[PDB]
């Protein structure tokens, strides 16, 4: 609740700032600013997505919206196994040596592509879960799920973008400090969502 | 704000809070008594934000 | 007892803070604001919640009000054990290999779902128990739990929120530290409830 | 003696801050206020209430004025034996395994409810001691045990409460340093009550 | 989106320094230094680049735009080995042994150009995995993917770049912090994308 939508964020910005020399255009572009910002910092449940991918050339797309991976898993049909990573070194050694393992069991990053060892014809499907950017908070998408979890966040965000503009700093540090606190609070409860997995995911192969 | 009384001779002050930006004092005497009024003082606490 | 509904709040710092130029949207926002912050720290018995959610498609929904899990249990009917958690390559082995235990016994996070390994037909009744988030306090639902457990929170973070608009500092942050200090007072009360209870759920799986 | 009901507390507080504006609401509300914050900080021997609590459908319900617990001891009909705590995945071990012990042994909370493991029949008795909250202090009840055995920590959260509501800061930390300092007092005077009451209660299964 | 091309870019520099004085060529200047100095700093996936090069005269020549060399790969007709790293007197050392190793496995650096051991005869492809610098933006080159990523470092190195020229020092070093932190957050953000590569590409011939 609160604030629901995009006009509600603007017309409350407005009255907080005392400010009426503030069109819509640079109130759009505090918000995009602060969603930009926001996109380097927020890994939560929301910002997820898992989805199937296709194969093509022995490697897979990364997509446009990714921005953190997660997991790689095989489809049955091609072994069903869990993708593992290995270096350039790794990768040139096995393709060498013939390793010919059961199924896709190994990936590396190349460019803007994913390549598995045990090169699979084009149209092998994958399921890739990862994390992608928010999305785009204007007049075409008036509501976002961040906007109605934590308005706080989106409010002292386009302050702080406000007291910049108007070319004063002291008052920007402070609604910045604000905005931060708002940030590490929303991303501690979203790590501390489940006791049991925080001790996973932590350590890793170490030999 | 609401009218405050005062006993003369007797009340050392009046307490109220009133935040604004510009203030302004009324004073209003009735009969039945004769009373010298000459000046006053004007207690304040810390500024309450500029807005 | 003390304040007793929403209408008695808002009379309450309107008295306390003399701003009688603020509106109803105002407050509303201003409380909305409070009630949003505390989702994020309060973690108390009032706040639990336990209940019987349906298995659709090998998995469990999440709830919407969904914001820490505490405990997942399976039916009777189903092998009436405590779910544990396991990460997705131990799915994938598990899966993979065809461990084919006797029950229920395994559960990972999966997008918006939790997945349960021993793969269940549509229709297995689960018992949940987790945290949810705080009644919303507006006209529409004058009172709460929390407003009538302790009316010092929501009067304190409202003239904090005051304070914030009228574009104040000093009073601003001392009402933020005071309610920060009953937010921690309330979160002790419980922390301490049970003497015995504190050990446990400290020490659990080291390995 | 000194104060003996709230009229003269009101009294008291009203010549000692010197001020004049202050209502009969306004003291109310300051007195509720400090009896809600003394309720989360007193575990005393005046505060502790034992009672004998029934048992439906395998639990018993939590009182409303619970907050802190003590001991739950079984009835002798029942066992006569001191319950201990147990987590939820012993509670699960116990049933699934049929440990059938000989009278009620353990018990866990779940929701609002302690949970007895061997599930007995509706109306089996128990008794419970545990820690209340404070009586309330007001016009319909114009005394409590409270005043009338430290009067000096209502004077001092009357007098910060009083200081708090007329935007003054600083007088409003002395007072609220002394109401913390009559507390701690009254708390350590209560512990010191037995001395060899004190080296036990502290330390409990090692293991 | 929020900035889409240069001329929005200097519109904005415009707007929020208020200096309506500055002629275009100063703020082409400004975008010139920043992408200068952005150009020293990045290394992220999109700055990345792997092409084919032949070997002519028993060397490679090192590309016009090169800034960082991740990997050289040989072919797979003159043996698919990835190149390994050895000094000037190795390199002396196997030349007068006559070491003859079954393909192309060393390189070494001379000048402007890199000089494999198994010296092959001209027409040796190679595959060459490095970064490149960032495009220049310009009036010819409205658009790059710089700007479109992240533009609040466009903005904040031109505002910096500004309030130099102004001869202002204290608005110049907050600008100057503002957009080293962008920087870093970027750089952070593709440094963790995914975890697993981490640890890999550090450890490379030790003994």
């Amino acid at each position: 609740a609160t604030i629901n939508n995009v006009t509600d964020l603007a017309i409350a910005a407005i009255q907080w700032s005392d400010r009426q020399d503030l069109t819509q255009e640079l109130l759009m572009l505090f918000i995009g600013n602060t969603t930009d910002r926001l996109n380097r910092l927020l890994r939560v449940r929301e910002n997820e997505h898992f989805e199937t991918l296709m194969a093509f050339g022995g490697g897979i797309e990364i997509p446009e919206h990714f921005v953190a991976l997660r997991s790689i898993t095989g489809d049955s049909l091609i072994g069903g196994r869990t993708l593992q990573y290995i270096t350039q070194d790794i990768f040139t050694h096995y393709v060498n040596y013939n390793y010919q393992p059961q199924g896709v069991t190994y990936y590396t990053r190349l460019g803007n592509f994913w390549r598995v060892f045990p090169v699979v014809p084009d149209g092998a499907p994958f399921i890739v879960n990862y994390w992608t950017v928010l999305p785009e908070l204007s007049l075409a998408n008036p509501t976002t799920w961040a906007l109605t979890k934590y308005p706080q966040i989106y409010l002292y965000g386009v302050l702080e973008q406000i007291y910049l503009y108007t070319m004063d700093e002291a008052r920007s540090q402070f609604w910045g400090q604000k905005l931060e606190r708002a940030v590490m609070e929303l991303q501690n409860e979203e790590n501390a969502a489940d006791f049991a997995s925080t001790r996973l995911a932590i350590k890793d192969i170490e030999r | 704000k609401g009218p405050y009384p005062y006993r003369i001779g007797q009340d050392y002050k009046i307490d109220t809070k009133h935040v604004g930006r510009y203030i302004a004092l009324k004073f209003d005497f009735s009969s039945e008594g004769d009373w010298y009024f000459n000046g006053y003082t004007i207690e304040m606490a810390p500024k309450a934000g500029m807005r």
